[PDB]
């Protein structure tokens, strides 16, 4: 569901969303298959994020995303796909440079369709 | 800390050649004057890779 949204909504509205959202997601990104579920929906919500534009805090968190990818069941390697498809994104305006770091007929027609009431 | 500044400060004299004088005095002179820095960039030096987190730390 939300990724269409995300896609397609207002650039003005994703500002106010994901200003609302900085630290919601900061302190979350940080069985065990539940969190592993969230961290997917957490990278495919901050790779779009950042696709229009670069609070203080929005230093930081591009790190925490690049180690997520590193680590050295098939959820896992979803997850490795998450975590490296966000840094793809996040990399666009940071590291911009090289070493990115691996009628009227008409209207009684209408006024008809309204009086049957189906189109 | 601290170095060769006080030297230079101090051995203003005799620190290259002096055998044959009229060179001996231009060599010297211009090691007293040392030859003014260039980057290096990061994943280049002590603890590399901090220095690609040191280009992540600025979006207020």
């Amino acid at each position: 569901s939300l990724l269409t949204l995300l896609w397609h909504c207002s650039l003005d509205a994703l500002r106010e969303f994901f200003s609302t959202i900085v630290v919601d997601a900061i302190d979350v990104l940080k069985t065990f298959d539940t969190q592993i579920t969230k961290k997917m929906g957490y990278y495919k919500i901050l790779d779009v994020m950042y696709s229009r534009l670069p609070n203080e805090l929005t230093k930081t968190l591009i790190k925490l995303c690049y180690d997520a990818f590193t680590e050295n069941l098939e959820r896992r390697r979803l997850y490795h796909c998450a975590a490296y498809n966000c840094a793809i994104s996040v990399i666009c305006c940071v590291f911009n440079e090289l070493k990115f770091y691996q009628s009227t007929l008409s209207e009684e027609m209408s006024q008809f369709d309204f009086s049957t009431g189906v189109q | 800390n601290h170095f060769w500044e006080i030297v230079v400060q101090d051995g203003i004299t005799l620190i290259t050649k002096e055998e044959a004088s009229g060179s001996s005095v231009t060599a010297e002179e211009a090691k007293k004057f040392l030859a003014k820095d260039k980057p290096s960039g990061d994943t280049a030096a002590v603890f590399e890779e901090g220095g690609d987190v040191d280009d992540l730390l600025d979006m207020i």
